[PDB]
Formats: C-alpha cells, sequence, structure tokens
C-alpha cells in the first residue's frame, strides 16, 4: 500500500492537497484508504525582543507543522504513475512510501 | 541534391555498420499497453528515432531557442520523426550467412567464382557435408567435398594438421583464401 | 550399449513429446531399446532467488534427449511418435550419436547445481530502472536510493518532481 | 479513459447541434445535408499543463476529458437523405443513455 | 560582530571540513580498546599535532546576517533580533506570535 | 503533383501566391527504393 | 498497420526479422552454455533458412 505524508505550515493549503491527491487516485484506481489527520506539530520559540537589555521583554512565535496522512490501498499501473506529473502546490511537503 | 550517377556495388561489414545507428537485439515490436515502442527491438526510439516531432520519449525539451541537445533519459535526440524513415539498424550475425542471391540466381556467383557446382555449394551450406579448406600435405585435394564417413577417415588418420570446415564459415574461407591474381593468370 | 540421439519435437509441446514417447515405448514393448528421455532443466527463473515460487524457468530450446539403440525398427517407433519432425544428424539413414568426452565435465557441472556458487552482482543510478511487477508495472524510474545491505533499490519510477518513491526488488524490477 | 457519444461538445455552435437531440444521436425524419452531424463523438484529450483553472475544473464537476478531440460521425461529403432509422447496440454493463 | 571575528569563523569551518575524516579516525583509534598501547599514544600525540581550529568544538554558532554570538537559534541561524525582524516581514515561514 | 514532400509544399506556397514555377527535388518512393535495395547486402549510391 | 480492431495484423517483414531475431538470440545463447556441435548445427541450418 502507498502511504503519503502531506507535511506543511499552512493548513488550508495542506488541506487543498490532500483533496487534490485523493482526487487524483480515486479517478485511476480504487478504495483510497483516505485523509488522516496526524497530531500537528507545534514548534514554539521564545526570544528576547529588545536589543540590549530587558528580560521580561518576549516574543513567543510558533511554527504549526500540519501532518496529513493519505493511504492508497491498491497500486495500479494507471494511479501510482499518474503523481509523476501530478505536482501539488509550493509549501506542502509530500512522502509517498510505497509497502 | 545534384548527381550523376547511381553506383550499385557489394557492401562491406564495416560499409553495413557505417550506415546503422545501433543494434536491433530483441523481437518484440509495441507494447500494447501503450503504443510506445520497447528497447532496442524492432520498432525502437533510441535506435531509429523519436515517433513525434521534438517530441522527447522521457519529454524534458520542447523550446524553440532549446535545439540540437540531445535527451538523458531515454537518450532520444529531439528532432523530427522524418528521421525515423531513413535512419537504419544493423543484426549482428551469431555465424556468417549466404546470402540467396549469389548463392540461387542461375548462374550461381559463388558458383563460377570458386569453379564448383551448385549441388556441393547447396551440400555443404545447409550442414550435411564437408567441404576442405587447407588439405595440407595429404590425400586430400582442395574442393573436394566430403561426407561423414570420409570425415571419420581423414579425422582419424589424419586428426593432425588437415583441416575441413562446413557451412557458411568453410564458404567464407574458400573465397578469403581465394587468390585472384593466380587465377587470372591460370585460366 | 544405449547411445544418445537428439529428437526435434514442436517447441512447446515438448512435454507432451517425452510423456507420448514413453507411452510408445510401453506399447510396442520394445523396453530393451530404451533408457531415458531427457527433457528442459537448469532452471535459474531470472537472476539470483533463495525461496520458491518464481518459475518461468526454460533452457531446453525444443529438443528431446533420448538413450536409445539403433534398428530401423526403433527408428520408426520414434519418428511415428506424434509431433515429432525427426532426428538430427549428419544423415537420414544411419542418424547421429553426439559425443561422450564431454559428458565428463557436464556430470561435474550437473553434480555442482547447488552447493556453493552464486556470483554477486551490482548496479548505479542510471540511467533509470524498470518495474514489471505489482501496480508499478509497465513503469520505468531511478533508484535514488540502493541499499546493499536489505537487497532493495529505492526507485521512484523516474517521474519529474514528488511523485511515488518506493522499493522494489532486483527481479522486481530490470536495468 | 473511454468515449463519450453525449451532444456536450466543444468547438460547435448551435447551428449543428439544431439537428441533434439531447444526447448525441440525430432524430429519426431529420432531413441532413452533405456534412452535418448524426451523432456527436468527443475522445478524452489530457490537462498536459493543468493551469489553477485547469486544475479547479478538474475538481468542480469531477470529470477528467476535458476539451475532448471531436470525432463525431458526419454525412460523407456529398450526399443528401433523410435519417429513417436509428440502432443502437450496446455491450453488457454500460449505462443505457436516455436515447438507448 | 567585527569582519574579523567572522572571518575567523569561516576560517575554522574550512579546517573542520578539511580534517573531519582523520580526526574522526584518531578519535576512534584512542578510544579503540582492543588495540596497542603504543599505538594509542601515537593517535594522542597526532591529534596534537593537528591544528586546534580542525576541531568542532571550536567553532562559535553565529547570526548568519550579523555575526552576533549570543542569542542564537539553530532553526533559523539567526540571532534574535534578526529572527524577531524576520518574523515581523513575513520572512520565515510558518512563523507567526503564539498564545495559549 | 505526387512525391516529393518539401516540393509540393513550395507549390503550393507559390499557387496561392500567383507565381507558377516549381522546385524540383527528388521523389520521395525513390528514397524508399534506395532504402530497398541498400537493405539486401547491396550497396547502392548516388555519385558525384 | 491498425484495423481498428484492437490488434495489428502486421506486415511480412515485421514477421520476417522478428523469426531472424529469434532464431538468432537463441543461437547466441546456444553458443554461449556451449551446446553440443550437432544442435549448433541445427541451429545454424535454421538461421540460414530464415
Amino acid at each position: 500500500r502507498i502511504r503519503i505524508r502531506l507535511k506543511a505550515f499552512d493548513h488550508r493549503l495542506i488541506d487543498q492537497a490532500t483533496a487534490e491527491i485523493v482526487e487524483t487516485a480515486k479517478r485511476t484506481g480504487a478504495q483510497v484508504r483516505g485523509p488522516i489527520p496526524l497530531p500537528t506539530r507545534k514548534e514554539r520559540f521564545t526570544v528576547l525582543i529588545s536589543p540590549h537589555v530587558n528580560k521580561d521583554a518576549r516574543d513567543q512565535y510558533e511554527i504549526r507543522t500540519h501532518l496529513r496522512l493519505v493511504d492508497i490501498v491498491e497500486p495500479t499501473e494507471k494511479t501510482v504513475d499518474a503523481l509523476m506529473r501530478l505536482d501539488l502546490a509550493a509549501g506542502v511537503d509530500v512522502q509517498i512510501s510505497l509497502g | 541534391e545534384e548527381f550523376d550517377a547511381i553506383k550499385i556495388a557489394l557492401a562491406s561489414p564495416d560499409m553495413i555498420r557505417s550506415w546503422s545507428f545501433g543494434e536491433v537485439k530483441k523481437p518484440e515490436t509495441i507494447n500494447y499497453r501503450t503504443f510506445k515502442p520497447e528497447r532496442d527491438g524492432l520498432f525502437c526510439a533510441r535506435i531509429f528515432g523519436p515517433v513525434k516531432d521534438y517530441e522527447c520519449l522521457c519529454g524534458k525539451y520542447k523550446r524553440l531557442k532549446h535545439r540540437g541537445v540531445i535527451c538523458e533519459k531515454c537518450g532520444v535526440e529531439v528532432t523530427q520523426t522524418k528521421v525515423r524513415r531513413e535512419r537504419m539498424g544493423h543484426i549482428e550475425l551469431a555465424s556468417p550467412t549466404a546470402h540467396i542471391w549469389f548463392l540461387k540466381s542461375l548462374p550461381s556467383r559463388i558458383g563460377l567464382l570458386l569453379d564448383m557446382p551448385l549441388r556441393d555449394i547447396e551440400r555443404v551450406l545447409y550442414f550435411e557435408s564437408y567441404v576442405v579448406i587447407e588439405g595440407g600435405m595429404t590425400n586430400l585435394e582442395r574442393q573436394q567435398i566430403l561426407t561423414e564417413e570420409q570425415y571419420l577417415d581423414a579425422l582419424e588418420e589424419f586428426g593432425d594438421e588437415f583441416d575441413a570446415k562446413m557451412g557458411a564459415e568453410a564458404i567464407q574461407a574458400l573465397l578469403k583464401s581465394m587468390d585472384l591474381e593466380q587465377e587470372c593468370e591460370q585460366l | 550399449k544405449k547411445r544418445w540421439y537428439v529428437v526435434q519435437a514442436f517447441s512447446g509441446f515438448e512435454g507432451r513429446v517425452a510423456t507420448s514417447l514413453r507411452e510408445h515405448i510401453k506399447l510396442h514393448n520394445m523396453e530393451d531399446l530404451f533408457g531415458e528421455v531427457m527433457v528442459p532443466t537448469e532452471e535459474v527463473v531470472e537472476i539470483r532467488g533463495g525461496q520458491r515460487r518464481k518459475s518461468e524457468r526454460k533452457f531446453f530450446p525444443g529438443y528431446v534427449l533420448v538413450q536409445m539403440v539403433m534398428n530401423d525398427a526403433s527408428w520408426h517407433l520414434v519418428r511415428s511418435v506424434p509431433r515429432v519432425m525427426g532426428f538430427i544428424g549428419g544423415t537420414s539413414d544411419r542418424p547421429a550419436p553426439i559425443s561422450d568426452k564431454e559428458v565428463d565435465a557436464i556430470m561435474n557441472r550437473l553434480q555442482q547445481v547447488g552447493d556453493k556458487p552464486r556470483p554477486k552482482t551490482l548496479f548505479e543510478p542510471g540511467e533509470m530502472v524498470r518495474v514489471n511487477d505489482g501496480p508499478f508495472a509497465d513503469f520505468n524510474g531511478v533508484v535514488e536510493e540502493v541499499d546493499y545491505e536489505k537487497s532493495r533499490l529505492k526507485v521512484s519510477v523516474s517521474i519529474f518532481g514528488r511523485a511515488t518513491p518506493v522499493e522494489l526488488d532486483f527481479s522486481q524490477v530490470e536495468k | 479513459g473511454p468515449e463519450e457519444i453525449t451532444a456536450d461538445i466543444p468547438n460547435v455552435g448551435e447551428a449543428a447541434l439544431s439537428k441533434l437531440d439531447e444526447s448525441g444521436i440525430v432524430y429519426i425524419g431529420a432531413e441532413v445535408t452533405g456534412g452535418d452531424i448524426l451523432v456527436g463523438k468527443v475522445t478524452p484529450k489530457g490537462e498536459t499543463q493543468l493551469t489553477p483553472e485547469e486544475k479547479l475544473l478538474r475538481a468542480i464537476f469531477g470529470e477528467k476529458a476535458s476539451d475532448v478531440k471531436d470525432s463525431s460521425l458526419r454525412v460523407p461529403n456529398g450526399v443528401s437523405g433523410t435519417v429513417i432509422d436509428v440502432q443502437v447496440f450496446t455491450r453488457d454493463g454500460v449505462e443505457k443513455d436516455k436515447r438507448a | 560582530a567585527k569582519q574579523s571575528m567572522k572571518a575567523r569563523e569561516v576560517k575554522r569551518v574550512a579546517l573542520a571540513d578539511k580534517y573531519f575524516a582523520k580526526r574522526a579516525e584518531l578519535k576512534a583509534i584512542i578510544s579503540d580498546v582492543n588495540a596497542s598501547d603504543e599505538d594509542r599514544w601515537n593517535a594522542v600525540l597526532k591529534l596534537q599535532t593537528l591544528p586546534r581550529d580542525s576541531s568542532p568544538s571550536r567553532q562559535r554558532n553565529r547570526c548568519r546576517q550579523t555575526g552576533r554570538p549570543h542569542g542564537f537559534l539553530r532553526k533559523f541561524g539567526l540571532s534574535r533580533i534578526k529572527v524577531r525582524e524576520a518574523a515581523m516581514r513575513g520572512e520565515i515561514p510558518g512563523l507567526k506570535k503564539a498564545s495559549w | 503533383k505526387s512525391d516529393d514532400v518539401n516540393g509540393r509544399t513550395k507549390m503550393y506556397k507559390n499557387i496561392v501566391d500567383g507565381n507558377h514555377q516549381m522546385e524540383p527535388g527528388m521523389p520521395e518512393s525513390f528514397n524508399v527504393l534506395l532504402k530497398e535495395i541498400r537493405s539486401l547486402g547491396i550497396n547502392i549510391e548516388l555519385e558525384d | 498497420v491498425p484495423l481498428d480492431g484492437g490488434r495489428f495484423a502486421t506486415s511480412d517483414l515485421n514477421d520476417l526479422y522478428r523469426r531472424v531475431i529469434n532464431r538468432n538470440n537463441r543461437l547466441k545463447r546456444l553458443l554461449d552454455l556451449a551446446a553440443p556441435d550437432i544442435i549448433v548445427r541445427n541451429e545454424k541450418r535454421m538461421l540460414q533458412e530464415a
């Protein structure tokens, strides 16, 4: 089975990507597993915002890396190849893995 | 272009290699999944060229300011499909092979070149006799055709320096060891 | 003493020719005039393999080996076996046995069928591998990774962009 | 993919499609000329350069044809006539359309 | 930071890049309990001989824009001050002010 | 009118521009004859 | 040529070249694995006749 790991910072974008991938899968092949949402990584950062000194002065940023696990149960001839030409939107790191 | 003569002659194997752009090695023609041909059978792409104009099999070059560079994936020179009308390929035969037009055209050119009748040449070229090459200081001649028992005789008594072969290799050794100056002077 | 001879059959019906030949022997009961019948051996599938299944093994290109003697009755017997063209020899009067000096070296090679062999091979990323098994069959790609410790060449089927990266066995894909 | 016999056909207008029904096949009785359309038939093309609109149009209708390549049957150039009888044969499993 | 400091850092990095294979090997040799004493000694001495800037524990992580040694972040390669600026500008992808 | 493909496209441009003139060239089926004779052991050419 | 039926009734030349390449590849494999000489004589006869 083809496991697909979508990773992105924007959630909407990721969602869009996932849908597209599903569409790509579903026309060619059959029995797409589904878009399973894994836990989001909220990598936080604190920094001092003064140039020199004021320690209680701080900004707390974060990067929300979202995960989408799409799986394809039956890899056909037509389906797997379809993704080669079918590149997804920018800012979405995909990671296909058969078996 | 411009020309005033059409010359016809025989073709050396180096000439057939120099016409040829590749070598056919397999007998498949089309994939019949798609109609993209099989490498490198009869219908090919890396021997004979692209099916579609400037349309590389793998697809990577399709610019007007990007012409001349060849492909790297399928290695198909993105050119025109008219070149599949003019590129030729070659087959390397594993054993040599007698051409039929010089064997059975009545008269036989291999026949009245070797000073040898056509029945002996047909019984040698189809692997059912033995002709002699490099007979040595024995009882046997040069153009003497043999049979199975006589080759058993000649390999029991003269398994050394005597030699004889059969098939197209033997005819090729006869035709290669032919000295034309001696035959001109002797005739 | 029974010497060997070569029989030509319609290539593809060779096992059925061998079975019909054994049956014609046990019909016309010249049992003292036939020793064996040797057909499609020396299997190797394609490349290497240490498991079962696989199959698609064939070396015999259409010739049937027969331990025999030569009487004209047994010659008519073998050519009256159906789907048999004839013997292959110097002549059709007295057809030809093969050899015996090349049987000693062939015996040592047949005894080493499975004891200590299977030479190693190699590969590299270029230009692209070929897939002929699973849904990825009929597709080509490149091997970005080649695990020699797990014997698994990572090939994404050589497609522009991030398509479908996957793992295929050496026999599962062709160079 | 397979072909389409339906009358949603590219590159044509009212003047061709007035003599077809809502499912491609010409009427019984429509007196045609040399070079009209009797059966409308379009084969798959492809996305190739799937642009923002092309990708948005490949996820709004859920169909991938899209523009298609006209291969409709036409009256061969020269003959008039009047369509008197239409037969439609369907290999079993395929969806019968409204005229079948 | 100064230009000079930056230059020094760069040099150190270069040295590290150069001498990694050898240094690592030496370290391994020194570690290896199943080895000769004399050999070990030699290795230890050999290490000393190699340049100091070849060590990776010599090089300080500075900001890639300003070269500021302190307040550094690894993910961005930038000092806090610059990182913040980047965030404000939209230049770091995904990064926005966090509240919970 | 029959065989030469570059000759007939030059002809069609020349007819729709009013210049009745032909650029002759070679029949392409004669090149097919060269490829069929050349695909034997025979070496046919075009001299000069 | 396609006959518009999913199959290709091939021209005679591709059949002939396919027969020569089948017989030649089988003769290369039989000269490879040291076949007995009667069988490679028969195989060369078949190649000459093809």
